[PDB]
């Protein structure tokens, strides 16, 4: 495969691309080659490019857990799209190390999901949907540096974000221009 | 309804694909028409793609059975086995117009019938007579041999009304009768 | 009911799909008002976007059989079946309101039909004589020669009332007669 | 049944999508309406969501045809087919109730037309006769100019119903009448 | 039939998805029982999940029309179109049972519509008209502002027939009038 | 596989190909070869073959961005189709080395979408698109040289352009003949 | 993949295969096929053996282009049936070098497409077909020497040609024959 | 992938198979084969086993010539099944070299298609089926060696040989016997 | 993959398997195989597992054609399943070469397939069929030394026999014992 090739010729450069819909295998797949990168050196940086249209929470916390614990400095790139996971794992990067394409897209709202099963099943959903929420707001609010109320606010539905406007709200720290 | 007022004018419709259950509404037409008067001549409009056999043979034993006779007027087209019930008709009272089509054939089977290969040579034993019975019904109702009708139905043989005059199919072409 | 309340003033409506079942309805409805007057003028309002080309000369004949005079008022679109069922009407009664569409092409088969070389051969010849056929019925009802309509039924050759009664299809384009 | 009822009243709804089979219904229904008393008004309410271009010029001739006058009253929408033979309405007698929609915009076709690049041609011919001759209704019973009618039709011209008097689809906003 | 009973009794119902054919159902029936006695109040029973807004539009300006005045009570759901046609009705005589749902939020678009980003503008700018307008219905019926209306439907916003009666969705909550 | 083999071999000679609907998998593997591109030799000129039917805007930011950053000159080629993001991207190279086979066509139109949700999420899809067609078409004035109000009267439908007609407008610099 | 190696192997011999419908896919693995035998040798022929049941015009141009641009004089080889963009390809190479086996069969027709949309998109796209077919005749008309009138009477519908058929019309050059 | 590798192994002993449907991807799987033993090798037969059901003529025309125009003599062998384009293709080899094993059976039939489109479609169809029809049967009866009017005559329907009725017939030369 | 890796070196080692139902593509992989033995020994055994469900006649004709054409002798064994074309092939392994494992399943009954098409065809097919039955019928009591009546009688239906049933019947020579 080609696309493979050229994935695993930049990952010998330490040039990661989260680049499909963040789901539990593509999270498995970045969390190997992350640990791989930090097992191979483990002072140099990880270049994180994301063009993702979003995808699992729990594959979102799996790759920003692989992401801070892996003693390399993981320098995300909002390449075209981020929405949801993207954003958050572009955000989830080392600070003065997260950049943004000068046309990327970066798209942060609430989670979203779906209840199923009993009603104390869905309360059960309810509660952990909350947790979840308040989790994804405050580790936001950690890397934006701005309030969680304003995130919160923010994220209740759709927002968007030019590469501009991401840097003046806190997801990415420089605008690469040449 | 048009259907009921020409049921009691004596007119019956082969209009539509012939099945089972369109076989057995033409029986029943047939029949109520025979109980009603046995010497009054029962039209059969018939316009139809054919079907199965087997309804084919239950329309023309009905056809023969009943003792009005049978004025078969083909319009459209009278395919497979609406072609041979157009020639079950009473000899002398076989009509269609004359842009009517009269398709003749040997009978198929509709898609594929699986099993053993003496089941398998059973049904085409069986489809065997079916062809030769339908050759023998056109044999004794078009005044031809079952030989050339051998030959013509062993692929699709198309007519129209005149040439299934020629054949034998009807009896006479029905001129347009318009007033004007 | 609209439909049975125009049945008793002379008014049939060819507003569907022009297949066997349709073909026969319009048959009945046809032999019945041909039965109940044979003097008094039959309106069949079109408004189809046409069908088999069976279906259409089952049409097209009995509109020509019954004795009554067949005024085809053609609405909206007379496409493929129904232009030549509209041309089929009695010349001098053949109408249309202003906004109709008249598609004149050849015949067409509805999808693909598979076979052996010989049957493919059958069955070109078939619509070859399906188009022939449709090409002299335009011919002997529109007053053009069957080869300018073998040139403009190539393609779809699509018409306006206007246009239709300019190619012949109709007789008379029918005014807004609304009294305001 | 209230469809009845109100069809003794002088009650016609156009409700369903505009194809071939309701345009027809709704013929049936003014031609009824014509032959019952030429003279008083033929109510037509308005709710659909549109269809196809014939089946709207179909009802937009007979609207014009039959010799009542048509009162069409728009409710909740009027897209596409609809908005056109809501403007066909006679001229004073265009209604709409306050909250309706009128959405105008060039005919466009239901999905994928195949074929040869002539045939493409000639489809590309006659949607842009379609386009034209929508137009040239429009302008003619809205008041406006064809060319206005053809850049505002470019797109989906979505309207109220005061912006569609406005506009020029119905002649008069029918106030809420309860007592109360 | 239970529900031609009812209607004897100037009761219509609500009950099934608000899309257009329901709506012209809901406004036929309305129209009958205006034409019938403009006085007599015409009690409208609502169960049902809503759709269609545009049909939401229809039916509320079919009951607003009415000279009859509109007794809406509530049974179950008033979800969607079918909240703001309980909203809708006449004020002091809009009723629900204690264990009815309210269920209002901004209008929504069933499914993905594609199409160029001109076309996409236009149907948000509808949609947004469609919120707005939903919000100026409820403002007016509700005695709320249209505000309150837009921060409270901007989600789905879910209320008992009590929690309806102090938002102001109804007038009075219906005891239970059992003898027993 | 050979059509990975070949196009892994043009890869080595600095040729890669958009042949396909330009979605982001496809747009991820064309910024990972840019990127590898660039980390091989950042002199040699990369040359983008289009053969595309359009596709996503944000994969075509991705790729955008991916090319102007690359300090290679990107060079692309309209090979028979450009439509769409083909287009843009197409448009989107160097000055003096955008060119168009002969025969290629070329089409210019808004950009497409889908409107979903509620109506304030809809409302926000309003916001979001109309901000993504001004960019679009800034950007494809800033190419074509032409005005941003000629470009949006000329792609409010589909707009077509030969070699000849794509030269003058401005979307590529030369035409390839022998 | 045996069927991919005995192409690669003949790749390695400059004999590539158009052997299926000519879409986007296909055409951009011929044209990197032509590509990397132009960047191997200059001075060689291409030999395409053409068995193909039509396709893409888009596709056909791009084919197209990228045989006249190439250095290398394209021979091409009728090899079973050349219908539609087939037929196209196999009258587009080189006068003198263009050939038809004995048995194969040419299918030349006006090009076929599909209309969508409101009515000025269809009657957008009724022009870029009119311009489409006749560029596609005069094209032919270059080919095969006839005029561009016969050629839009003749491909008006189905127009079926033998090899010796095509050698009179202008589709190939020479019947081999052994 | 197992069978690829035993079919290369004998395609390096010069002995290819025509084992499915003979579509148009299977044929010039098979024209690459024989161009490549004819390449390696212009002396030595190239053996054909073929085991089909049939397929599609124009992919058995294009078998056809390449065997025929290959200087090697296509040594073919009816292997179980040779059905229709099987068995023109069987017969197609050199004379004297055409080989069916002992319990082979092959059927030879009208070719067989579908009409569709317009009448003047259908009617052009027509003449390209007894075209085709007429160039299969003078090349069977070139074959075998029987007057063109029993191959039609017989080719009428399905038509059923054995091991030694096709060699009575013509189709083959020997029967391969231990 | 694991298990062409395992049966690629199961035929280093000259054993084959019969492990599907026998269609056109298996058999001509498992004569292929036997090509490729007897071109690599033509004097040691060549080991045919059949676990087979049945299939084509045809396939078991071309397989059963390659089994006794090739110089080696093809023991056969049952392992498992041998239904129809199963047994049909492990019945034609050379005499005093056939085993049965000592569970295996042997399932001899009538060949089935299918009638289509008009009367003529289905009569057409009738004699087909009948030829085919008396052919594999004779082949049968060729294999177990027992009548063609005994044969036709009892695969008229669904005949089974065990290992020492099908040692008796005569479909094998030995039964495997440890
Ligand atoms: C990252 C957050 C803040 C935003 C969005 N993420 C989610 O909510 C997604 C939704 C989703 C994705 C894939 C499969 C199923 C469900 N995350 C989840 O998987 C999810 C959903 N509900 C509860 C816990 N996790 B993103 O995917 O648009
Ligand atoms: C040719 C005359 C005798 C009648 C033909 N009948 C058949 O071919 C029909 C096929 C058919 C078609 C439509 C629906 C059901 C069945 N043949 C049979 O019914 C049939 C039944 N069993 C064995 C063999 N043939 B007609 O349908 O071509
Ligand atoms: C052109 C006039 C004469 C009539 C046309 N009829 C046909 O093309 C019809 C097919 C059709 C087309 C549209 C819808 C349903 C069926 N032709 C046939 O029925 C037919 C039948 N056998 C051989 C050839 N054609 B019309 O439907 O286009
Ligand atoms: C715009 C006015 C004039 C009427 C519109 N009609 C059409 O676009 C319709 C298509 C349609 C749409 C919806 C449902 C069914 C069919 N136009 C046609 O029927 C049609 C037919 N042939 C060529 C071109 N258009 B409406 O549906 O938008
Ligand atoms: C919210 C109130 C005002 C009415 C709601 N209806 C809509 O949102 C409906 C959609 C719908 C929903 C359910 C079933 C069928 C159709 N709105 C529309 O019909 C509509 C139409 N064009 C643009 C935007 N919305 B209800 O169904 O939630
Ligand atoms: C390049 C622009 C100017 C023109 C065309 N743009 C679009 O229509 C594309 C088509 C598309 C592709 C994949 C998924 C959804 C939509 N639009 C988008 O990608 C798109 C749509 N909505 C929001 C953001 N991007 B092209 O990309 O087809
Ligand atoms: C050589 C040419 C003139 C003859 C034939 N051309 C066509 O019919 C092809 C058929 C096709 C293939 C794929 C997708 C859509 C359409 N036409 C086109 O490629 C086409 C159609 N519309 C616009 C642009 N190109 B062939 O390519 O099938
Ligand atoms: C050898 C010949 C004479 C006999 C048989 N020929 C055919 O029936 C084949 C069957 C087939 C295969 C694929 C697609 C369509 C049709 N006919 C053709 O290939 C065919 C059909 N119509 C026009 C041109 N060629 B065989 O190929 O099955
Ligand atoms: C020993 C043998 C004869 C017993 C069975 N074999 C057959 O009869 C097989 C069953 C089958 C398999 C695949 C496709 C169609 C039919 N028959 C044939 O292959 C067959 C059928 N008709 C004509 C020629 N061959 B076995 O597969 O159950």
């Amino acid at each position: 495969s080609l696309t493979d090739s050229v994935y695993e010729r930049l990952l010998s450069e330490r040039i990661i691309f989260l680049g499909s819909e963040v789901n539990d295998e593509i999270a498995n797949r970045l969390c190997a080659q992350i640990l791989l990168l930090a097992a191979e050196d483990a002072s140099k940086d990880i270049s994180l490019y994301i063009n993702s249209p979003g995808g699992s929470i729990s594959a979102g916390m799996a790759i920003y857990d692989t992401m801070v614990l892996a003693p390399c400095d993981i320098a995300t790139y909002a390449m075209g799209m981020a929405a949801s996971m993207g954003e958050f794992l572009l955000a989830a990067g080392t600070k003065g190390k997260r950049y943004a394409l000068p046309h990327a897209r970066i798209l942060m709202h609430q989670p979203l999901g779906g209840v199923t099963g009993s009603a104390a099943d869905i309360a059960i959903q309810a509660e952990q949907f909350a947790v979840i929420k308040k989790e994804m707001f405050r580790l936001n609010a950690e890397f934006t540096g701005q309030p969680i109320e304003r995130i919160e606010a923010d994220s209740d539905r759709d927002r968007w974000f030019t590469a501009a406007e991401a840097l003046e709200y806190g997801f990415v720290d420089h605008i690469i221009t040449r | 309804n048009p259907y009921n007022k020409l049921f009691e004018e004596r007119i019956i419709f082969l209009g539509v694909q012939v099945d089972d259950a369109s076989a057995n509404d033409i029986m029943a037409q047939l029949l109520v028409l025979e109980s009603l008067d046995p010497d009054r001549d029962i039209t059969m409009y018939i316009n139809s793609p054919g079907g199965g056999f087997t309804s084919l043979m239950a329309i023309y034993d009905t056809m023969q059975y009943v003792r009005a006779d049978i004025q078969t007027v083909c319009l459209g087209q009278a395919a497979s086995a609406a072609a041979v019930l157009l020639a079950a008709g009473t000899p002398g009272k076989r009509m269609a117009l004359p842009n009517a089509r009269v398709l003749i054939h040997q009978p198929s089977l509709s898609g594929v019938i699986q099993g053993q290969f003496s089941d398998l040579e059973i049904q085409a034993a069986e489809i065997e007579r079916m062809r030769t019975l339908m050759e023998t019904t056109l044999a004794r109702h078009t005044g031809k041999d079952a030989g050339v009708i051998r030959k013509d139905t062993d692929r699709d043989k198309i007519l129209t009304a005149e040439e299934a005059k020629d054949y034998g199919i009807i009896d006479t072409v029905l001129e347009y009768r318009k007033l004007s």
